[PDB]
Formats: structure tokens, C-alpha cells, sequence
């Protein structure tokens, strides 16, 4: 661990005691031997990194993205001066990226992490990490350049491998991902133990008939990523009760389910008004999740938030689900009416998150050919009639029928969930 | 991308600050 310049080690004795002030969480007192010693050694690199190190450590303490962005441009500092040894380059910069993430300006880590390459080009790990850069701005295609180059050099990188089958099987090329999650997740290098690629590849292998399927729940659930083999939602809050099937009184949402049931004929005539006269807003289903078929849906909110266009188009609705903040305000769930054509399955699949459960509201069902399994029971819907269920668990749906199927989704917060809960956590 | 009724973003949340 080369951390020390030679000029670095003349003035070791000042540098240990500054750091002494630290490891003892001093961090300004800290900091300011630091800066001293970095107005005093402006070249001195362990002086700037160590300036770096407390503005991280005072920004942890004081909960502070800008104490944060200002130790960001130290740890770029450390490496812009001279005689900075390879170690201390690449360590300074690598955290530099890795906080830019934090703080989530990507398009910035990305640049540390493409700076990063060029300094160090033989290193797999590093590339690896860029990798990365790319999947979290959605750059899936320059994702799967850098991980197909670390493979072509060291084919059996545990890491790149997850990676690598996450992007295929994101393209839809379920074949092809599978032995790479496998080999992947075997592997055991550090990185491959992600739920996600356990939830992906479990996944892959349902669509392809891949009987083993279950087998990687069991296990994805006993590393402890999946609730349950069922239910293998990842943005969750341990505790929340988890059935795949609730009832109106269950659920606490008595009223809601009720200002639903009784005004279904007008949710239904506002959204078949928009089939016939405003077809546009109903858009196709964009994840992936359809063996075959068409099913298109038209929003009302999302993350909590109303769109105020597609209210126009069903606004009796909008005013009367304005009363009922439990999903208005479900800011890990939509509202939008979801219409599905005969010749449809909807691959098994899971929802993002256990913190909210899902009403459906028959508008036009078919008097046969509409299934939806979740887990292990299978249910149809009813016209005036709402389900709910956990959609943080396994469900499938089938339309055979020989006319469409419309239906109306109304997210809730799961009702266990408590006010401060309702306010503080990230929007899905 | 966003996660609405599956997982097949690599995040589903974008976090940003404390
Ligand atoms: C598309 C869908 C299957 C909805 C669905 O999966 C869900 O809300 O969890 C339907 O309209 O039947
Ligand atoms: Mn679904």
C-alpha cells in the first residue's frame, strides 16, 4: 500500500499526529491539522488526501452533501499533484467516484471512472467498475462493452459475469443469460451475492421452462435476499404483514374500496371514452414482462404524483380519488386503468416493493378467459367488483377471452406502513 | 426506466444525498 512519496516520508512525524486526531474522532480538530499541513506542503499528496479523508469523515458526522462536494474536490486535488504514488492515485479517485454515486451525480463518477481506465488500463476491476458507472445512467450498450472486454481478458470475472447476464437478459435474450448468472453467482466473488441477480435469473428460467427455477428461490431467500420463495420484492421494510390475498376490511381502505365499487360505472365510461376518443394516452407495456399479446395502460398518477393531461381525459375520476391520500400519495405505486387483449400472458413476475398492495376494480371483464395467479391461488375479476393483492409476490395473468378486458388500478400504501414511513421513504 | 410493475431496472431508486 504505497501511500507515501518520498517528500511524504520527510515529513511522516507531522502526518501521523494529524491522522492521530482522527482515528480518535476529533474530525475538526482533525481537519484542521490537515489544512494546515496542506497550506504548508501544498505538494505534499498524504497531506491532501488526509485533508480528503476528514472532509469525508466530518461529512458522514455532520449528515452533509456539501461537506461531501467539497471533499470530492480534494480527493481530485490529491491526484492532480505531483509525485502522487499509484496507490494513493488510484485509491483517492476511486472514492471520488464512489461518493459522486452517492450524491448521484453519475455523469461525474463516470468521468473519474473513465479517467481511472486510461491511468490504469490492466486493471479488470477497474473497468468492472465502470461497468457499472454505465448501468446506473441506463447506459446499457457501453455496460456490455466493458464487461464483454474484462471477460474477454479474464472470462471467469465472477463480477462481470452477474453483469453481463443482468444486460442480456435485460435485452431480452433469456437464453443466453442464464449460465452467465449462474457461473456468475456461483462464483462467489465479491459482488455476485446481489438479490438482483438471483431475482433475474429465477426469472429467466421461468420464461424458458427451466424447471431448477425454484431451486435459486430457496437459495436467494436462505442467503437471505427473497422474503420468501413467493414473494421476492428487494425495495422493502422488514415487518410488514405479507399475504398474497387481502380483503376490503383487511386492508383498512374500507372507504376507498367503497367510493370504487360504487361509482365503477363512471370510472369505466371515462376510461372507455378515452379508448374511443383518445386512444394515445393508453401506452404499451415497456418492461418486458408479456410472453405475447397486447395490453396498454393510461395513468392517472405515478410515485404520488397526478399527471395533470391524463386527468383531463378521466376527470371525474381524478376528483374522486382526490379524497383518498392513502394512494394518491403512494409514492411506491401508480393509479391508471390497464386494458388487456385477448392472446395475452404476463410472464410470473414481482413488483419492486412490499410497501404497497394493489386494488384491481373490474370495469369490462369478460364472462370468460381472464385468470391472475399470486402464488399459489388463482382469481378472476368482477365488473363493479375489487381485488387486492400483495404484488409484491408472484403473479401471472392469462386473457383468452374473445373481447378486451379493462380493469382499474389503484395503488395503497401497504396499511401497516406509518405516516413518517409514508414521508421519508424513496419513490419507486 | 422505472420500475413499475417489475425489477428490470438496476436501480429502481435514485438516490441522491443524505
Ligand atoms: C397488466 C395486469 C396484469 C396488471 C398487473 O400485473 C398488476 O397490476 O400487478 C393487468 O391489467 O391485468
Ligand atoms: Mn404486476
Amino acid at each position: 500500500p504505497k501511500l507515501l512519496n518520498k517528500f511524504d516520508k520527510t515529513i511522516k512525524a507531522e502526518l501521523d499526529a494529524a491522522e492521530k486526531l482522527r482515528k480518535r474522532g476529533k474530525i475538526e480538530e482533525a481537519v484542521n491539522a490537515f489544512k494546515e499541513l496542506v497550506r504548508k506542503y501544498p505538494q505534499s499528496p498524504r497531506a491532501r488526501y488526509g485533508k480528503a479523508q476528514c472532509e469525508d469523515d466530518l461529512a458522514e458526522k455532520r449528515r452533509s452533501n456539501e461537506v461531501l462536494r467539497g471533499a470530492i474536490e480534494t480527493y481530485q486535488e490529491v491526484a492532480s499533484l505531483p509525485d502522487v504514488p499509484a496507490d494513493l492515485l488510484k485509491l483517492s479517485l476511486k472514492r471520488r467516484s464512489d461518493r459522486q454515486q452517492f450524491l448521484g451525480h453519475m455523469r461525474g463518477s463516470l468521468l473519474t471512472l473513465q479517467r481511472l481506465v486510461q491511468l490504469f488500463p490492466n486493471d479488470t476491476s477497474l473497468k468492472n467498475d465502470l461497468g457499472v458507472g454505465y448501468l446506473l445512467i441506463g447506459d446499457n450498450d457501453n455496460a456490455k462493452k466493458v464487461y464483454e472486454e474484462v471477460l474477454s481478458v479474464t472470462p471467469n470475472d465472477g463480477f462481470a459475469k452477474v453483469h453481463y447476464g443482468f444486460i442480456l437478459k435485460a435485452q431480452n435474450k433469456i437464453a443466453e443469460s442464464i449460465p452467465y448468472l449462474k457461473e456468475g453467482i456461483e462464483s462467489g466473488d465479491p459482488g455476485t451475492d446481489d438479490g438482483r441477480f438471483y431475482f433475474h435469473l429465477g426469472d429467466a428460467m421461468q420464461r424458458v421452462g427451466n424447471k431448477e427455477a425454484y431451486k435459486w428461490y430457496e437459495l436467494g431467500h436462505k442467503r437471505g435476499h427473497f422474503a420468501s420463495v413467493w414473494q421476492r420484492s428487494l425495495y422493502n421494510v422488514n415487518g410488514l404483514k405479507a399475504q398474497p390475498w387481502w380483503t376490503p376490511k383487511e386492508t383498512g381502505y374500507t372507504e376507498l374500496v367503497k367510493s370504487l365499487e360504487r361509482n365503477w360505472k363512471l370510472i369505466r365510461d371515462e376510461g372507455l371514452a378515452v379508448m374511443d376518443k383518445a386512444k394515445g394516452l393508453f401506452l404499451p407495456e415497456d418492461e418486458n414482462l408479456r410472453e405475447k399479446g397486447d395490453w396498454s395502460q393510461f395513468t392517472l398518477w405515478q410515485q404520488g404524483r397526478r399527471n395533470e393531461n391524463a386527468c383531463k381525459g378521466a376527470p371525474k375520476t381524478c376528483t374522486l380519488l382526490e379524497k383518498f391520500p392513502e394512494t394518491t400519495g403512494c409514492r411506491r405505486g401508480q393509479i391508471k386503468y390497464s386494458i388487456m387483449h385477448p392472446g395475452t400472458h404476463v410472464w410470473p413476475h414481482t413488483g419492486p416493493t412490499n410497501c404497497r398492495l394493489r386494488m384491481h376494480l373490474g370495469l369490462v371483464i369478460p364472462k370468460e378467459g381472464c385468470k391472475i395467479r399470486c402464488a399459489n391461488e388463482t382469481k378472476t375479476w368482477e365488473e363493479g367488483k375489487v381485488l387486492i393483492f400483495d404484488d409484491s409476490f408472484e403473479h401471472e395473468v392469462w386473457q383468452d377471452a374473445s373481447s378486451f378486458r379493462l380493469i382499474f388500478i389503484v395503488d395503497v400504501w401497504h396499511p401497516e406502513l406509518t405516516p413518517q414511513q409514508r414521508r421519508s421513504l424513496p419513490a419507486i | 426506466g422505472k420500475c413499475k410493475d417489475g425489477l428490470g431496472e438496476y436501480t429502481c431508486t435514485s438516490l441522491e444525498g443524505f
